[PDB]
């Protein structure tokens, strides 16, 4: 990363190779450092234990003529991560068609051996994985940018909590102020 | 607007924005097989959730040039999941589909395409009297494809587009479930093909009950875009799977 | 809730004054009341713009016997006085002054070995609620202080030993806590990102977004 | 008589014409999870049949000088059809079981076996200190064996029978659901076990729920007939089982 | 009944921190909260596969003067500060570092010739009950941690005097007694026979059944 702001952009682009994917994250909100900055990461780094069902929203924000269709995919832990659409498809997912309507919802469900998870998650309290991979492909018409970006939102549920009181890791000092 | 669609089956949601309808089968609706319809007598296998659930093949590019494409099933899901493991230890088999052909372009773009279900595909070979093997009508999800120019090689099957591989013109495919993709209107096909056939059950192997052929009638088309081919995909759920005669795998 | 976020004690000071020294400062504390000193309540308070709130104080007050050559004494229990000086009350200059009568002003006499002091005080500002954050000047100019310094003006704490002089010096070290109760917040904002500098001022050092990972894709630890 | 005995679940069945009772869990029959008591939110896949169905695994032979075995589950069901396989492609799973232990002799032979499952049997190794490989304990149906001797082998578990591997007096454990094959009256023992955890749903691979031990208090003993050994099998039924995430396989 | 069997505070953990000393490390105790290091308490939670309870906890903190050849000093009463550091938390490196403010964690603040600080802690556990064993692993491969331990993340209790530096060194030693309360059981097993040799692990060394007598007959004591 050479620019900060490149962070927010995910890469799409035309011809790609079939079944390709766009992106892999694991789903630790309070841990992985895709999340544990977002207002969401953040809350829950004040507390111990998590529980509950999150929203991740896709926007695609290439031009009103760009057209694709991708599968967002959810995968309960297990021994090995997909990595192929195929082993993806077998999991939790949605097929996002590009229109109108702009954003799509993933929602992942809370699915857990136990009622909570760590925020300082470990193997035992693992979540698993959310993949993405291009359904057909961005098909373009002619005069239009050959690659667009895609943003993604975090949210809780309505059935998400936290427990367990702490202090955060993201703050610190060696002196007193002044 | 109608042309808003969603469809759930399984884990698995199919959503389009631009559609024609739905065309279901003769009319038919895909069903469990009845009592007094059944000779085999061993209690069926219903996966359900498992099996019946939407399964993407490998995607192909439309070009220019490009004369036409066919699957054959249910060899075409051999492999997917479950599905594919239940045709394996099974004797007998019987489904019905939904097939989901995608493929979208722009407002500047132009061509048409033909997505037919024509049950009892059989074949000519590409030199008459020659005998040709499986793998040159199907063989997985792989997509086989049409010609112009009449076929030589006879370890092929006659691919002329014109003919449709079977002897008859390929302007009169309609009268098997149909629909069309116009890229000015459409942007994906669905029909819901019902089992068909002249026994209750099938070996799923064997025999293939029907082949889908995607086949551009008007040429793709386009002027001074930076987009090239134009990719197709077919997503296609098993309804109403059962299996009969359980035993051990069949190797391949 | 946010009662219950906040509500939970939380040290916003800390300073050490003698039993007996030369330096008349260093024999007692004086303190201009803020929430902005110590990092960790300030962070919290300042996830919001403006609050309303009660205030329970609590004091931890303890003493040590200065090291030294001869340390044999027999010391009585001491005694301390925290003072609350509104803004413009006579402020004390040592710790023998007439100030320290208070006739008005609220002091607790506190004595070692007991519970730590406590008491509540009400929602005191001059305005309908307190401004964590302040865009503009105290002069209609645009000129003068700039930010939420210019709208604090709560008064001072003072303390000493009420007549603890001892033979051999012994340093007392003063700890207060604030506990915001039956709370009211408005207008929420980003967490604090950058470490504090200083005390009077939103002042900070560029600090990236997050911490990097090798590429795009990358999801395991090793 | 209530000696006669009738199981079936899926395409199976089981049978008995000598029997005991059948022993429920702690009075717990098999239930799927219920919403109120749910953490995981993905729809689970309930295969019924294709996984609720009786398992035999490979027989063991009960000798004058055997000292006792014991199989963990679900391990011990890896590799059993549709069950291993929902195993391998989930992340949760959950199960009950119906245990049946047969073993016939003969009304001039004398023996008495005791069939327990013990939930959470944590394991010492055989050299305190020293650890041990999951291999020392379980893999596929093989069945583990104790041995009179104290165990020297730090590669192995502590398998001296009077302690059971877990450091308590092996004459205890009818405090666990169990049931008595007595050769005298006789010839199965069926036991069923619901599913006992501190979480609604766990991995499969990670944890052995319990412990199936099955241990020779009284010897086998018999005068001059031709017979020798006397075989000893389990069949296992999984019932209820639900299973979420579903991703890759796990390879083993 | 379970809870009165359970229900008795019972000693599980001591340690002691000196109020000066050159080790940074002498100066506070920071210990990982678990059950096993008791042998008696231990043994009696062991004998359920399940718990569920609610925790009261007593802290019983004593000094005295480390001998030496000069001891006069006259030290005033001494506080101390525990503090729960829950899994993640900031962990305090000396007695006078930042993450002593508490800010969000609970603490408590004692004087010594008090009556023993004490507090209720509900049932905690991110599971329904707590497990006293755990026959598995950590990774789902069938590796990593093996047992009970890879369940034990319940965070750390750090202790300080407050600005209690003494000329002369002083030792505290705290001992913290746990009483389950509202207390439920499940899945019971056999006592533990073998003495226990690690705090997280089972391992033991192969002890017999029980003692011997001469004969199967042998009923009188000479």
């Amino acid at each position: 990363t050479t620019d900060q702001m490149e962070m927010f952009r995910i890469p799409v682009t035309i011809n790609a190779p079939l079944q390709q994917q766009v992106f892999g994250l694991r789903l630790q909100p309070g841990l992985d450092s895709v999340f544990k900055h977002t207002l969401l990461g953040e809350i829950l780094n004040y507390y111990a234990h998590w529980s509950g069902s999150m929203k991740l929203t896709f926007v695609f924000c290439g031009s009103a003529m760009a057209t694709g269709k991708f599968l967002i995919a959810y995968s309960p832990p297990g021994a090995n991560p997909p990595k192929t659409r195929k082993d993806a498809m077998l999991g939790t997912h949605i097929i996002w068609d590009i229109g109108l309507q702009s954003s799509c919802v993933l929602c992942v469900p809370w699915i857990s051996q136990t009622h909570y998870r760590l925020v300082q998650q470990d193997e035992y309290t693992s979540a698993g994985y959310v993949t993405c991979w291009y359904q057909t492909g961005m098909i373009v018409p002619p005069g239009t940018p050959n690659s667009s970006s895609i943003m993604c939102f975090a949210s809780a549920c309505n059935d998400f909590s936290v427990r367990m009181l702490r202090d955060t890791p993201f703050i610190s000092q060696d002196n007193k102020l002044q | 607007s109608d042309r808003v669609r969603s469809i759930t089956l399984g884990n698995s949601t199919i959503t389009t924005q631009e559609c024609a309808n739905v065309v279901v089968g003769y009319g038919r609706w895909p069903t469990y097989l009845r009592d007094d319809e059944a000779t085999a007598e061993d209690q069926p296998t219903q996966p359900d959730v498992a099996t019946c659930r939407f399964y993407t093949l490998d995607s192909i590019k439309w070009e220019k040039g490009s004369v036409g494409w066919w699957w054959k099933f249910p060899e075409a899901l051999s492999d997917m999941g479950l599905f594919g493991q239940n045709m394996q230890y099974h004797y007998l088999g019987r489904a019905g589909y939904t097939i989901h052909v995608q493929c979208n372009a722009s407002k500047f773009h132009q061509g048409c395409l033909l997505v037919v279900c024509v049950p009892e595909a059989e074949m000519g070979g590409a030199v008459v009297g020659q005998a040709f093997s499986a793998t040159a009508m199907a063989n997985g999800d792989k997509a086989y494809e049409f010609t112009s120019a009449t076929q030589s090689d006879q370890t092929k099957v006659q691919t002329a587009i014109h003919n449709a591989g079977m002897g008859v013109g390929v302007g009169n495919l309609t009268i098997y479930p149909h629909q069309w993709i116009n890229l000015r209107t459409n942007n994906s096909a669905t029909i819901v093909m019902p089992y068909i056939n002249s026994v209750p059950m099938d070996n799923m192997f064997r025999h293939y009950n029907f082949t889908l052929m995607v086949i551009p009638f008007v040429k793709l088309d386009y002027a001074d875009t930076a987009s090239t081919y134009v990719p197709i995909t077919v997503t296609v759920a098993p309804m109403c799977a059962e299996y009969n005669g359980l035993r051990l795998a069949q190797a391949q | 809730t946010v009662e219950n976020f906040l509500g939970r004690s939380a040290c916003v000071y800390m300073e050490e004054y003698k039993t007996t020294d030369n330096d008349v400062n260093k024999k007692f504390v004086a303190w201009p009341i803020n929430t902005k000193q110590m990092v960790q309540m300030r962070r919290k308070l300042e996830m919001f713009t403006y609050l309303r709130f009660d205030m329970e104080v609590t004091f931890v007050i303890t003493s040590r016997q200065d090291p030294g050559t001869t340390l044999a004494q027999d010391m009585p229990v001491l005694t301390h006085q925290i003072m609350y000086v509104p803004p413009g009350g006579p402020i004390p200059a040592k710790v023998d002054d007439y100030a320290w009568q208070t006739s008005t002003n609220p002091s607790i006499f506190w004595t070692e070995g007991n519970a730590p002091a406590r008491m509540s005080i009400p929602f005191i500002s001059i305005g309908n609620a307190y401004s964590n954050f302040y865009d503009g000047w105290s002069n209609f100019d645009q000129r003068g202080s700039y930010g939420y310094n210019t709208l604090n003006n709560l008064g001072h704490i003072y303390v000493r030993h009420v007549s603890g002089s001892s033979p051999h010096p012994i340093t007392s070290t003063i700890r207060v806590y604030f506990k915001p109760k039956h709370t009211r917040a408005w207008v929420p904002r980003p967490p604090r990102l950058c470490q504090y500098k200083k005390a009077f001022s939103v002042d900070f050092t560029p600090t990236p977004i997050t911490d990097t990972r090798k590429d795009i894709n990358t999801v395991t630890t090793v």
